[PDB]
Formats: structure tokens, sequence, C-alpha cells
């Protein structure tokens, strides 16, 4: 699987999954950040 | 329009009609909350 | 039997027909469209 | 002096917030499009992993009249789909039928 550049092009076309319709999501959403910051922060964990 | 039901009774396309309505945040009244997640019993007062 | 109120059902204007009927508990109390509205209802035996 | 048990008032009211962690499925801003196909370009929007009121949709569309094959309009009430597969056209008067 791999992501591609939308912005300055690729030579490859985008591929991470092959749904050709949506699968089951338990969740789906959009944030919003800003471009002209250098640096992001993300924390990932699993409780129970 | 032709509406097609695909996995009836399971997935994620839900309907929120029989969800308790948000109602009103009742003030000065005894009532037993539950609030994003988490439940209680308390009074509510409106402040800015 | 006298006492006993008959089958729901209702008429409704469809396929250009004025007596179009659709009735309660379809297809099979089993498999019922709606609980809420068949008259058979859904229930474990209790203890005894 | 005795110190009775403590009692407490019993709540009257009942208050629920939730965030409701799937997007709205917004039937009524695809129903409601303006752009409206024919029957022989039929569009189709499939409706999937989303939350929806049909009580409020029938409202925002102005329907004529709705009924279920297979099916009630009454289950669909609270009830969860894999997808929901909608598909729209205009209708020619004299094919109504
Ligand atoms: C999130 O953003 C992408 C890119 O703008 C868009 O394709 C996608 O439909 C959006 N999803 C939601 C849940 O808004
Ligand atoms: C966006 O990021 C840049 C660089 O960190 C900063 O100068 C700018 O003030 C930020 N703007 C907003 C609206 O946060």
């Amino acid at each position: 699987p791999h992501t591609i550049c939308k912005s300055k092009g690729s030579s490859r076309n985008e591929s991470w999954h092959f749904d050709k319709s949506e699968p089951l999501c338990l969740f789906k959403k959009n944030f919003t950040y800003n471009v002209s910051t250098d640096w992001l922060y993300f924390h990932f964990y699993q409780e129970r | 329009s032709n509406f097609i039901l695909n996995g009836i009774n399971s997935g994620t396309t839900c309907s929120n009609d029989l969800l308790q309505p948000n109602t009103e945040v009742f003030t000065d009244v005894c009532v037993d909350y539950d609030l994003y997640g988490i439940t209680g019993q308390g009074i509510f007062k409106e402040v800015s | 039997p006298i006492g006993t109120n008959y089958r729901s059902c209702e008429s409704t204007t469809v396929l250009d027909h004025t007596d179009w009927c659709r009735c309660s508990c379809l297809p099979d109390p089993i498999t019922a469209y709606d609980p809420r509205s068949c008259s058979q209802k859904k229930s474990l035996v209790g203890v005894g | 002096v005795y110190d009775l048990s403590g009692f407490t008032v019993k709540p009257v009211a009942t208050v629920h917030r939730r965030i409701p962690d799937l997007p709205d499925c917004d039937i009524d801003k695809w129903l409601n499009n303006f752009n409206v196909p024919s029957p022989l370009n039929w569009e189709r929007k499939i409706f999937s992993n989303c939350n929806f009121n049909l009580s409020t949709l029938l409202r925002l569309v102005h329907t004529d009249s709705f009924s279920c094959n297979n099916f009630d309009e009454s289950k669909i009430y609270g009830s969860c789909f894999k997808s929901i597969v909608l598909d729209k056209f205009a209708i020619p008067n004299s094919r109504r039928s």
C-alpha cells in the first residue's frame, strides 16, 4: 500500500485499499489544520 | 426515487428517529443526565 | 370469536388502485416487518 | 437526638448528549438537487456509514407518496443498514404508471 502527492503529481496512482464500494466504517470524520505550521503532533493508544 | 436496503439490521448506516430527542436542558431541577458517555444526577444552571 | 379484534389491516391507493390492502405481522411473526403493530409479541419462557 | 437516614430528591427529567460519531447522510441535499436526470440517464448514490432521519427527510423533500417492498417504512426508524443504494429521476407524466 502507498499514497501519492496531489500537489506535484506522481508517476504511480494512489493504491492502499482496493474496495470497489465503501466498506463498513465505525468512525468517519474530517479535521482541519494550519498548513503554514512546520510541525504536527499525534497520540495513538489503546486501553480495555 | 428507489431505496435499495443492503444488509438490513446490520452495519452503520443508521436512523436517529428512535434515539431520544436532545429536548431541553432543564435548569434548577434534579435530572439523571447521561452527558457524552458519563452518567450521574445533578442540577443545571446556565453560565457564560 | 365474540370479544376479539380482527386482524389489523389498512387500505392505501397504490398501483392506481383505490383499495390495495396492507396488513400487520407480514411476512410472518418471526421475521415481522415491525413487531410494534403485530399483535403477536415475542416472549422468552419464564421459570416454570 | 436521632440523625435519620439520609434521603435524596428523585430526578424529574433526563438529559442525554452524545457526538453523533458518523457524519449525517444528507440524503435531502442529493434528492433536492435541481439538476435532476431523466430515466434514460438515471443517477445512483450509495449512502454508507452515516446517520439520517427519514421523519425530517420526508418533510425536506416534500414526499407525494412512500411505500416499501419486502420491508416496511416503520422499521426504517432506528435501524442500521450495510448501505442504502438510492436511484432517482424526474417522471414523464404519461408514464407515471
Ligand atoms: C474528508 O476530506 C476528503 C478530501 O477533502 C474528502 O474526499 C472526504 O469525502 C471527506 N470526508 C468526510 C467524512 O467529510
Ligand atoms: C499558522 O502557522 C504559522 C507558522 O507556525 C503561524 O505563523 C500562523 O500565525 C498560524 N496561523 C494560524 C491562524 O494559526
